[PDB]
């Protein structure tokens, strides 16, 4: 189990951990998250109190280094930072956590949540989508774009999301124009399964990310990558028998943990209409099908 | 975006554009079968290809074998047209080539989107306006070369025949507009009034009678009334 502590909290805050969150007052005695699982990607994130524009965070692997967050009065936010003194860190935690000055990760033992929406998420792959070598962390926010958004203005602040658009020669091969696009499968098993993301795993990571950088900061450019991304499963003929098992799981998950307030933006009538009851993968989401009738039957 | 009413100018400047019209391009007859289930037997058809401006029709003829052994034909008549127009684009030379397609309906759009994404610079548009080229078979020669045709086959027509000798684009672009729709409306009566008077003939090389100026009005004026007329007969009013 692994920690991130914080030197202070200067300014009133919403601290979220995965699918958790919290509240800190202004100069609260408050210095960490401590019993963090190990194994899994994370993501803590903020909303200051005076300003709920601009929702922000880090995604970080505890593995990959000692990271704590601290304040920055000038760029005003929560900043994390990497801790190469291994020795002054574990000294530091250890004195927290016998003050109790740090909050605990509530992981329930019956609870499979976290790990069933990032199962395919790495951070290596995360770092390739958000620039910024010199961290082991990535920040995301917001208001941050997409590649093809930019397309459509600093690319060093972008999403660099995996392109994917339907109406594009990548998308359609000359001569089978009418088959290509009514029968996606030569797009998502040649062109990016095998040609790009090179296996189902890295699809699905990418996938899973988009969902959750679009359920945490409310990112428009990362919802539009999640529908995208099961629109060209879901339009595909000829998918892997277990690529659609396990994106019915997948889905069932992320549909499980959007707030319920919050479905009118993040979910996409018009794809999620078609996914589940037009397509040629209409009837093989039943999980995902069965969730979204009981919990959004506006929807659809 | 949208063709409408309110940039109908455009279609007279300078910049090449054709209209695209798929109606005709699938047509069938529906009948009884032995056993007294329904089938139908499709009959050739065309695509509507147009340059408003210059008069210039591409007339391609669908010769019912490309539907032999197809499936879901309507969808197909779809993108075998989007098929034919970029053909018909290609074999442009480049100052031929259009800058924008406008096609009568918008079911047309993705499948010429996608059959065109080689020319991202030509833009392919919807329309606002209800326009009557589905009536191009109502015109004689049209449909005489469609039915006769044994295999495909591109004609080429003005369908303004000399007009634009005497008056504007715009002006021969309304006339057609008004007799085809009137050719729709009432396809019986229209012809009437095409022919009634036997010395009035339409020249080997065109494809509507040759009218002086004077009878164009006298025609133009009895195609109107005929229109606002079977609008009557319809709606009772
Ligand atoms: C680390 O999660 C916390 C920290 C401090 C107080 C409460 C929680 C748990 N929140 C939650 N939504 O379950």
């Amino acid at each position: 189990m692994n920690t991130v502590p914080f030197t202070s909290a200067p300014i009133e805050v919403t601290i979220g951990i995965d699918q958790y969150s919290f509240n800190v007052k202004e100069n609260q005695p408050f210095h960490g998250i401590k019993d963090i699982p190990i194994g899994h990607v994370h993501v803590i994130h903020f909303q200051h109190a005076d300003n709920s524009s601009m929702r922000y965070g880090y995604w970080f692997d505890c593995r990959m280094g000692n990271f704590y967050i601290q304040y920055d009065p000038k760029d005003g936010l929560y900043k994390m930072m990497e801790e190469r003194d291994g020795a002054k860190f574990e000294n530091i935690v250890h004195n927290f956590k016998e003050r109790q000055m740090m909050v605990s990760y509530p992981k329930i033992d019956e609870d499979d949540t976290w790990y069933n929406l990032t199962e395919f998420v790495q951070m290596d792959k995360i770092r390739k989508i958000v620039r910024k070598d010199e961290n082991q962390f990535s920040y995301v926010d917001s208001s941050m774009t997409t590649v093809q958004e930019n397309e459509l203005s600093d690319p060093a602040h972008s999403l660099n999301y995996t392109v994917i658009n339907f109406k594009s020669r990548e998308a359609i091969r000359p001569g089978h124009e009418m088959e290509d696009f009514l029968d996606k499968s030569y797009y998502l098993n040649t062109v990016m399964l095998q040609g790009i993301f090179k296996n189902s795993s890295n699809y699905f990571g990418e996938l899973q990310f988009a969902f959750l950088n679009a359920m945490f900061f409310g990112n428009y450019g990362s919802s539009l990558q999640w529908h995208a991304m099961i629109e060209l499963i879901c339009s595909s003929a000829t998918v892997p028998k277990h690529m659609l098992d396990k994106l019915d799981e997948i889905l069932y998950y992320q549909i499980k943990t959007l707030p319920e307030q919050y479905s009118d933006i993040l979910l996409n009538e018009r794809v999620w209409n078609i996914c589940l009851y037009s397509s040629f993968q209409k009837n093989s989401l039943h999980n995902t099908e069965k969730i979204m009738e009981n919990k959004y039957p506006e929807l659809l | 975006g949208a063709m409408n009413s309110s940039n109908y100018a455009e279609l007279f400047n300078n910049d090449i554009k054709l209209f695209v019209d798929d109606t005709n391009v699938y047509r069938v007859t529906v009948h009884k079968t032995f056993e007294g289930n329904v089938a139908t037997k499709a009959i050739n058809g065309c695509i509507f290809t147009l340059n408003p401006k210059t008069g210039h029709l591409f007339l391609k003829i669908i010769h019912t074998s490309v539907w032999a052994g197809q499936k879901r034909l309507s969808q197909l008549a779809k993108w075998k047209t989007a098929e034919e127009v970029s053909a018909l684009v290609r074999s442009l030379p480049k100052e031929e080539q259009p800058k924008q397609i406008i096609v009568t309906r918008k079911a047309m759009l993705d499948p010429l989107e996608v059959h065109m994404l080689d020319f991202p610079n030509i833009a392919i548009r919807p329309t606002e306006l209800r326009l009557p080229f589905s009536a191009a078979m109502s015109i004689d020669k049209l449909s005489d070369v469609v039915m006769k045709a044994t295999e495909p086959q591109m004609v080429l027509f003005n369908i303004y025949d000399d007009w634009l000798d005497r008056i504007s684009s715009y002006t021969a672009f309304s006339r057609l507009t008004l007799l085809l729709r009137a050719l729709k409306t009432n396809e019986e009566s229209a012809k009437m009034i095409l022919l009634s008077d036997p010395t009035i003939t339409i020249k080997s090389y065109h494809l509507w009678p040759s009218f002086t100026d004077e009878q164009w009005i006298t025609i133009e004026s009895q195609m109107r009334d005929l229109i606002l007329t079977e609008y009557g007969r319809k709606y009772n009013v």
